[PDB]
């Protein structure tokens, strides 16, 4: 078929600046009757449905802002986003439909200062407790940069094994991080010790944000 | 003005079958095209099938050419693809499109293939049991031992939706675990109630869990 | 509302769609393509004239009225479609049979063997394979206006 091939992969950029990812076809996409050029860009929102952007290469809709523009032509299309708002954290599809539909492996436009991650730690639930198990969590909500060591306490005795986290893909209208993680034991193993908590060291400053709580009442 | 909600699939073994419908719903329906897009578990996009306006012709890449079927039925409004011999590659999320150059997106039903579902277990998170009072009080859903992708979490009936994250479910052993926290002024909670409602479709699964505090 | 009136539309018809077949050559088309089943909507029209051509009076066969607004709408249609494909071409490059003809006389009014939308740039004015949408929304027109 036609191949529709994206680079870069990921774009990183402070909110308010111009964009232009590439997007390049194996085959022509013009007809000899018009200037018609038969390709189309998709935006796709975290864990969203595509909406469309542009079609035929130039040609914006409904409701696109004149920021998202279309050129290219031939074999070689460009989308140029300038001003970019923060609701504009997506990937970026490009689709010809010249000879059948074919898309490109998509283009990541992950934003670009610094905060401060908000831990708060969560014992395991009654029922899952007098259902066999337990588990232990902490959120660390609205961080930035990515990164983030999390460590997990057992009143200073610092154990490892069973210990499964997730990062959010940066969020759309704050832009920023967040994670999640679970310290996962048996329903008896739990009790062995009294204290629990976690800790962050994320580079806002390198001082540990702990968060914390003790077994006995709960 | 115009949506598609397309449903109805979940897990389905090799060689198997299953038949999703695009309800569609406020827009001049047999007039338009339509079009079935599914994305793989790679976030790839791929093209699946195409019928006209009139149920006249039906199009398909040669990769479900055969195994597909995009029927309509201008009566009741919906759009279908009728899927059978089912390759473990047709495992992905499948969209709902139209045409005038796809303008109105579907949101999908998942579909998995794979060779054992597994009702997810639904655990409300409660804060410390501490009665420090903060400020900004964040309670927790917790979703555990379950197959396959995806669930749908929903804090108070899609009501509490600005303040919240759902983290990426992990694959320990062959069940998904996942967590949800929801922040909000210490004004709404205890007094408002809040419940988390987790709904696992590969499996119906309507599972409502109250976040209740912490008494003896 | 005679046999004048009703043979000048069928004459006009015979005359200026069969020129159809003319310049076809110089022009370096040939393929009529989906046109075939679109030649067709000249008979059916014309066929309702020059049939109900008996005399648009007397005869009581008035029902040349109805096969002639069946045809000329039918020709809508199918000719409305082939413009819409141009000013709006399907992503199926590839021709149909890839997913009533012969008679004593000469087949040569209908064809098909050539090719697909490939080159055709016509050039000629203001094109043709669509001009043919207003000449027949006239016939139509004309049809719908005689008995509204």
């Amino acid at each position: 078929d036609i191949v529709m091939s994206q680079s870069p992969s990921s774009l990183a950029v402070s909110a308010g600046e111009k964009v232009t990812m590439s997007c390049k076809s194996s085959q022509s996409l013009l007809n000899s009757r018009t200037r018609k050029n038969y390709l189309a860009w998709y935006q796709q929102k975290p864990g969203q449905s595509p909406k469309l952007l542009i079609y035929w290469a130039s040609t914006r809709e409904s409701g696109v802002p004149d920021r998202f523009t279309g050129s290219g032509s031939g074999t070689d299309f460009t989308l140029t986003i300038s001003s970019v708002q923060a609701e504009d954290l997506a990937v970026y599809y490009c689709k010809q439909s010249y000879n059948l539909y074919t898309f490109g492996g998509g283009t990541k436009l992950e934003i670009k200062a610094d905060a401060a991650p908000t831990v708060s730690i969560f014992p395991p639930s009654s029922e899952q407790l007098t259902s066999g198990g337990a588990s232990v969590v902490c959120f660390l909500n609205n961080f930035y940069p990515k990164d983030i060591n999390v460590k997990w306490k057992i009143d200073g005795s610092e154990r490892q094994n069973g210990v499964l986290n997730s990062w959010t893909d940066q969020d759309s209208k704050d832009s920023t991080y967040s994670m999640s993680s679970t310290l996962t034991l048996t329903k008896d193993e739990y009790e062995r010790h009294n204290s629990y908590t976690c800790e962050a060291t994320h580079k806002t400053s390198t001082s540990p944000i702990v968060k914390s709580f003790n077994r006995n009442e709960c | 003005e115009v949506q598609l909600v397309e449903s109805g699939g979940g897990l389905v073994k090799p060689g198997g079958s299953l038949k999703l419908s695009c309800a569609a719903s406020g827009f001049a329906f047999s007039s338009y095209d339509m079009s079935w897009v599914r994305q793989t578990p790679e976030k790839r996009l791929e093209w699946v099938a195409y019928i006209s306006s009139g149920g006249g012709s039906t199009y398909y890449p040669d990769t479900v050419k055969g195994r597909f079927t995009i029927s309509r039925d201008n009566a009741k409004n919906t759009l279908y693809l009728q899927m059978s011999s089912l390759k473990s590659e047709d495992t992905a999320m499948y969209y709902c499109a139209r045409p005038d150059a796809m303008d109105y997106w579907g949101q999908g039903t998942s579909v998995t293939v794979s060779s054992k579902t597994t009702a997810p277990s639904v655990y409300p998170l409660a804060p410390v049991c501490g009665d420090t009072t903060g400020s900004s009080v964040t309670l927790g859903c917790l979703v555990k031992g379950y197959f396959p992708e995806p669930v749908t979490l929903t804090w108070n009936s899609g009501s509490l939706s600005s303040g919240v994250h759902t983290f990426p479910a992990v694959l320990q052993s062959d069940l998904y675990t996942l967590s949800s926290s929801v922040t909000v002024t210490s004004s709404t909670w205890p007094s408002q109630s809040i419940t988390c409602n987790v709904a696992h479709p590969a499996s119906s699964t309507k599972v409502d869990k109250k976040i209740e505090p912490r008494g003896p | 509302q005679g046999r004048g009136a009703w043979l000048l539309m069928a004459f006009t018809a015979l005359a200026l769609e069969l020129t159809a077949l003319w310049f076809q050559h110089v022009m370096l088309l040939k393929p009529s393509v989906l046109c075939i089943y679109e030649r067709v909507a000249l008979f059916g029209v014309l066929g309702a004239a020059l049939i109900g051509a008996i005399a648009p009076k007397t005869p009581l066969r008035y029902v040349a009225m109805v096969i002639w607004l069946y045809s000329a709408f039918r020709g809508v249609q199918l000719t409305y479609e082939h413009t819409m494909l141009q000013l709006y071409p399907s992503p199926f490059a590839t021709c149909d049979f890839m997913v009533l003809p012969l008679d004593k006389w000469v087949p040569q009014v209908f064809v098909a063997s050539g090719d697909c939308a490939e080159r055709q740039w016509d050039f000629l004015g203001l094109e043709m394979p669509q001009w043919l949408l207003g000449i027949f929304i006239a016939y139509l027109i004309v049809a719908v206006l005689v008995v509204i």
